[PDB]
């Protein structure tokens, strides 16, 4: 977890998922277009095996 | 600044005619000198419901008369009038006043010496029309007769009449007969002495590219070198700035050019990233280059509308590793984001690469070996010896370039 | 940017003057001392070439990654391309809404309708992005700008 | 990742033409490379220009221009720049090594992230088989082993010498080699390239039409090649589709896909080393597939040391194919390879004891010694693979006794 830069994963994920091509004014955006840019992938301190134990490096 | 073009010899005239027709097509100047109204800019977006104004610099090469007629800054020097007649008929815009009409190199050199005053008057007349002159461009063949001697004498005359205060390029064409090696070495001696930056073009390699005429490729490369000057951008926009970026020392002045052929075929390059990688290929260079080559300087030209910056950045990063740089030169690859002429309907990209590599060792070695084989008043033999020693003076220098 | 281009052009003048001097003096000098002077001149010109390459790379980066990207991203893409938002997502035509107002005489204008404060904020953000870029920010406990200026002083010397 | 297709020889070119026609039909790409009105990913097999044109990544290699001319004229969207024109053929391939190496490096540079090389060639192709055998060597040498190779080699129905010489390099350098026999293909039909094209097109279906799983060729192949020695795959295709009396359920597809008559190579009793079944339909009933998987596991004879798992991929049908009924492809790794390899070795020995046509290859004393040592090495390698496939069958395979 700590031996790698966290901020790099965000960028390397956005190049894959939330890439974009813009559309002219008045052209309706797709709902997928709106929700693509909302998503954020981040590293959290709560590991899977620890977070799932609550709701039972 | 302003650029004056000089064409010497039959090959030089043949190349220059297409070079000037290319420039006239890009700038929308018709063959009669009449100008075309400038189309509206493409990236200058405007609100929408749902004549002399320009943003290029054509006058850097053409003299704009008071009657809105353009005229090239060219000087045609040769002896056979058939090629000049064909060139003038194809392009009536050429000024008749600028034409000068008259095998052994010595005979041509002596003819240039005897009639030097008239040619010098013509050069001065052309310069007087130029304010803040920048450089001279020469189109001539190293071997072939009239071009060699006349171009060499004009080289010396221009170099010493203006005190070398303006740089002087040279779009020399190398030959692909008993007299040819002598002419090649004799002209190359003055190329070493006077020229500031030489674009070496080899006819055999030009034929190799073509079969995949030969003068059209030279015209395209020459007319694409000066793209930043005629369509100014952030960088360069000056002929001295482009040359200074590829010539580390006065001796290492010989440049070579690579050309991307597929500017029109419908299987053209997908994007800028692909073309950046394809330009480094050795099969499309205009000079035969082996695998032991090393590059002293890099310069890539890109010509298109709204180039993708991501592709260019990634292409530069990938191409930097592939290229074998000389040990004492920092790894540096530069890309010129040229602007396509709005008059051209073709939307495909074009890209020309200009390089200063160490492949000149083999080319001048071949020339030297042929000269040595052929050698086997007395003044001329002394000049031959001097040319041999001058050529060796850069043979060994390009070899030493390998070493820190 | 004016300082950077001033140095870029000064190097060109340096190149021209030294190249002309090479033809006018060194090559015509006596053969005894021609070699040491030729070597020194070549060293000087190679140093100039290194400096020119560095300056050209810096200018290329700024011009085609800071100014051009910011322009295309903050001005062209704000004005002409759709500023897609969560309220534009809703397609109100699930309501009948047969009527249209105020009238067909009111044009649709190919550009986002911006308020006065919106125009001021748009141009302010466009300028701020360039001036406060990663390289041009004030953040060895020294900023990038100071190092660049130190190299520029080296070239001046 | 992207894939590069290599077509060698006349049979390879014809099969490749059928394959690319099938692929373009599936992705709606027109003959000129223009799109037709995305969730699928043709980029893995086609290069997309910024003028909206799709061109295949394949490279055409042939000794004569007639086949290449037919292939290019039939499909105008081929890039002409990629067109290039036994021992004699292999020595000819040595001469053209530089041109071919640069030609392949162009395609590798053009793609973003290369995954694998596909090769369409015929083992019994004579000179073209020689140039393909050299192609495998040069590719494996230059690109190392990080990128794997898949060869859809067509087996034969003087030929024994050619088959042995090609099979030596096929064993040495290929990473996953399909086996097709013209005998079983024409038996199934009771033209033939349309079966090979269909199988090859379906094998990569999970890549071009992504789903929940099997998104990469590594996952597809690794399930079938426990050991690099056992690299030959047997493919089975269900022919009864698009008729009125089609398979009524995917469960019957799973049960009847295992019939020995549908296999694309001559088979008696066989032991399966690995399994993977393709089911390709708009909608698939899960419970039928569960029942079919259970029955298939209880019916099929696996080798003792294999995990004994049957994998069923839920392929998605192309939108450009209108509501067609279910179809399915089965790819297996059997021990039946010993029979065909033994047949080839028997023919080779029979024709090697009799110096029938070796004069066309043995030119001098040094040539005699060269061909003898080459033939001996090829024969020994084939025997080694036969012994390995035979030792896989027994239960003491993992024992050091």
């Amino acid at each position: 977890k700590l031996k790698i830069s966290v901020s790099r994963l965000q960028k390397q994920y956005d190049d894959i998922f939330k890439e974009k091509i813009e559309n002219k004014v008045g052209v309706r955006p797709s709902v997928y277009d709106v929700l693509k840019k909302n998503q954020k992938l981040s590293v959290t301190s709560e590991s899977l095996y620890k977070v799932v134990e609550e709701l039972m490096d | 600044g302003e650029t004056i073009t000089l064409q010497v010899g039959q090959c030089g005239n043949q190349v220059g005619l297409q070079y000037w027709q290319q420039l006239a097509t890009e700038h929308g100047i018709q063959s009669d000198g009449s100008s075309t109204p400038y189309p509206k800019d493409i990236n200058d977006l405007q609100l929408q419901e749902l004549g002399k104004y320009r943003n290029d610099h054509p006058e850097l090469f053409f003299t704009l008369s008071d009657s809105n007629t353009y005229t090239p800054r060219s000087i045609l020097i040769d002896m056979e009038p058939s090629v000049i007649a064909k060139s003038t008929s194809a392009l009536p815009m050429f000024n008749p006043r600028n034409v000068h009409l008259s095998n052994n190199w010595i005979n041509g050199y002596k003819y240039g010496t005897e009639e030097e005053e008239t040619l010098l008057n013509l050069i001065d007349r052309e310069v007087d029309k130029c304010d803040n002159l920048s450089n001279f461009q020469l189109f001539h063949s190293v071997a072939g007769g009239t071009g060699s001697g006349v171009g060499s004498k004009m080289l010396e005359v221009i170099s010493d009449r203006y005190g070398h205060k303006k740089l002087l390029n040279t779009f020399s064409i190398f030959p692909s007969v008993v007299v040819q090696p002598y002419n090649t070495i004799l002209t190359l001696k003055r190329l070493i002495d006077y020229s500031d930056a030489t674009f070496v073009f080899h006819n055999d390699s030009l034929n190799r590219i073509e079969n995949i005429g030969a003068n059209k490729l030279i015209a395209l490369v020459s007319a694409s070198v000066s793209n930043p000057l005629r369509f100014p951008g952030y960088m360069y926009s000056s002929m001295e700035s482009i040359v200074s970026n590829l010539i580390p020392t006065p001796d290492l002045k010989f440049l070579t050019s690579s050309i991307a052929p597929f500017s029109t075929q419908k299987h053209n390059y997908l994007n800028e990233y692909d073309m950046l990688l394809e330009l480094s290929n050795d099969r499309y260079k205009t000079n035969r280059v082996s695998g032991d080559t090393s590059y002293i300087s890099m310069l890539n030209y890109l010509i298109g509308d709204n180039l993708d910056q991501r592709e260019i950045r990634k292409g530069i990063l990938k191409s930097q590793q592939r290229i074998s740089f000389v040990p004492w030169v920092a790894r540096s690859v530069l890309v010129v984001h040229g602007k396509k002429s709005p008059y051209l309907k073709n939307t495909n990209l074009e890209g020309i690469q200009v390089t200063n590599n160490t492949s000149m060792i083999d080319v001048f070695t071949k020339i030297l070996k042929q000269f040595d084989l052929l050698i086997k008043e007395n003044e001329v033999m002394e000049m031959f010896n001097e040319s041999r020693e001058s050529v060796k003076s850069i043979i060994d220098e390009y070899k030493a370039c390998k070493e820190i | 940017l004016w300082k950077l281009r001033q140095l870029n052009n000064l190097l060109n003048w340096h190149f021209e003057m030294f190249n002309e001097l090479n033809h006018n003096v060194v090559t015509k000098l006596s053969s005894r001392n021609r070699r040491p002077l030729a070597k020194s001149l070549s060293i000087i010109t190679s140093i100039r070439f290194h400096f020119t390459q560095f300056l050209n790379e810096l200018i290329a980066y700024l011009s085609y990654d800071v100014i051009e990207e910011n322009f295309q991203q903050h001005i062209v893409r704000k004005l002409f391309y759709n500023k897609n938002d969560q309220d534009l997502l809703l397609n109100k035509s699930f309501m009948n809404l047969s009527e249209i107002d105020p009238n067909n005489d009111l044009p649709k204008f190919n550009v986002n309708l911006l308020t006065i404060d919106e125009l001021v904020e748009l141009h302010g953000t466009y300028i701020d992005s360039i001036i406060n870029s990663s390289l041009l920010n004030e953040k060895t406990n020294i900023s990038y700008i100071d190092q660049i200026f130190n190299i520029l002083q080296t070239i001046f010397n």
